[PDB]
């Protein structure tokens, strides 16, 4: 794991992976 | 505010896990 600054969209996607699942719940349909 | 706090300080593991068990 990079200790890293993680800034937008990168946070909550390197806060998903760690966490595992249930966290975090949307897609678009654009 | 958590995307401010990291974005300008370096998110350590032992805080960043405590967002999320």
């Amino acid at each position: 794991f990079v200790n890293q600054h993680l800034c937008g969209s990168h946070l909550v996607e390197a806060l998903y992976l760690v966490c595992g699942e249930q966290g975090f719940f949307y897609t678009p349909k654009t | 505010g958590i995307v401010e706090q990291c974005c300008t300080s370096i998110c350590s593991l032992y805080q960043l896990e405590n967002y999320c068990n």
